[PDB]
């Protein structure tokens, strides 16, 4: 089976940059080379077919070149909606095979997060569990520190974080931090707070609630 | 326009079997070759195989010929994937695709097949209530296997929506949250409902989120 190799495997670039990705085939595949774009959480989409032919409705900023064993995919001027993993695919011999993909990330200016805290719902409390959620919305860079505070004291409980992929419109991230406590433990404290540190924040931001209020 | 909708994904025990279906619309299915491609979580794309219109040519990637049998029903405009004696390495999102020109111009959204010895569990859905911009959401807790899909107001609300990747909890069950930012003046005015679908357990929940 023809082995397809892409380079770089990952890259960060800024809006407006010319971006070039390479694909190399283990044997000559003439011009039977296709490029796909896979946006976060979406299915791949055909961009280029037969090395250099733009598929219907694909922006003019995308182009392809090469022959035999070496191919290039170019974005003339990177746009925020271009955040994706790009794959080459040989269509010369069966089985059809893909390159391992090139993950394209965007570097942009610092954006501070908007912070929100959510108490556990009375519906969840009736079941015996309490999940407290802290949301850090639309920030950049990815690096952030979230600290849970219970009654103005540091809490060392079960907290898990989840981070979205970069947004296709503004290249920001969002993050959730969830503190899970039993209903019995949730009731041992009154003030629940999450404290956020990020490059865009001159001093830490705290969002809090009072249990029962 | 061309539409490809995969169904049948869920939990498969190791050594187990499952049939996937890809229902189509917007084209004369009987005139086209059809294919399957898979993608393991966080990995690359793997071509499984293809079937020609009258099913006289069925081609597979050699390494997967035992695990898969491709078929089609031109009368029902449906492509099938019979999965046989699955292994942990077969956990992936399975995409049906339409070849054209040797390129795959249309792809479905895919269906996730998880190969595991655990059991299926539907989620519990809870509101994340607020108190210029406000945030609200839904907590989708304790489910297995992945995935859950979340929409807001039956798809009418899309701007400002963030559905977080699921986290594996200490219990071995998944949990995720879906959030949306809205104008704070709309909190008393507009109704907010998250629509949660967990296809592996056939769980559908609509939860109204109020401040
Ligand atoms: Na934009």
């Amino acid at each position: 089976d023809i082995q397809m190799t892409q380079s770089p495997s990952s890259l960060s670039a800024s809006v407006g940059d010319r971006v070039t990705i390479t694909c190399r085939a283990s044997q000559d595949i003439n011009n039977y080379l296709n490029w796909y774009q896979q946006k976060p959480g979406k299915a791949p989409k055909l961009l280029i077919y037969y090395t250099s032919r733009l598929h219907s409705g694909v922006p003019s900023r995308f182009s392809g070149s090469g022959s035999g064993t070496d191919f290039t995919f170019t974005i003339s001027s990177l746009q925020p909606e271009d955040i994706a993993t790009y794959y080459c695919q040989q269509g010369s011999t069966l089985p059809f095979t893909f390159g391992q993909g090139t993950k394209l990330e965007i570097k942009r200016t610092v954006a501070a997060p908007s912070v929100f805290i959510f108490p556990p719902s009375d519906e969840q409390l009736k079941s015996g569990t309490a999940s407290v959620v802290c949301l850090l919305n639309n920030f950049y860079p990815r690096e952030a520190k979230v600290q849970w505070k219970v009654d103005n004291a540091l809490q060392s409980g079960n907290s898990q974080e989840s981070v979205t992929e970069q947004d296709s419109k503004d290249s920001t991230y969002s993050l959730s931090s969830t503190l899970t406590l039993s209903k019995a433990d949730y009731e041992k404290h009154k003030v629940y707070a999450c404290e956020v540190t990020h490059q865009g924040l001159s001093s830490p931001v705290t969002k809090s609630f009072n249990r029962g209020e | 326009e061309v539409q490809l909708v995969e169904s049948g994904g869920g939990l498969v025990q190791p050594g187990g079997s499952l049939r996937l279906s890809c229902a189509t619309s917007g084209f004369d299915f009987s005139r086209y070759w059809m294919s399957w491609v898979r993608q393991a979580p966080g990995k690359g794309l793997v071509w499984i195989g293809e079937v020609n219109p009258d099913s006289t040519s069925i081609n597979y990637t050699p390494s997967l010929k035992d695990q898969f049998t491709i078929s089609r029903d031109n009368a029902k405009n449906t492509l099938y994937l019979q999965m046989n004696s699955l292994r942990a390495e077969d956990t992936a999102v399975y995409y049906c695709t339409r070849p054209n020109y040797y390129a795959m111009d249309y792809w479905g959204q895919g269906t996730l097949v998880t190969v595991s010895s655990a059991s299926t569990k539907g989620p519990s859905v809870f509101p994340l209530a607020p108190s210029g911009t406000a945030a609200l959401g839904c907590l989708v807790k304790d489910y297995f296997p992945e995935p859950v899909t979340v929409s807001w107001n039956s798809g009418a609300l899309t701007s400002g929506v963030h559905t977080f990747p699921a986290v594996l909890q200490s219990s071995g069950l998944y949990s995720l949250s879906s959030v949306v930012t809205v104008p704070s003046s709309s909190l008393g005015t507009q109704t907010y409902i998250c629509n949660v679908n967990h296809k592996p357990s056939n769980t559908k929940v609509d939860k109204r989120v109020e401040p």
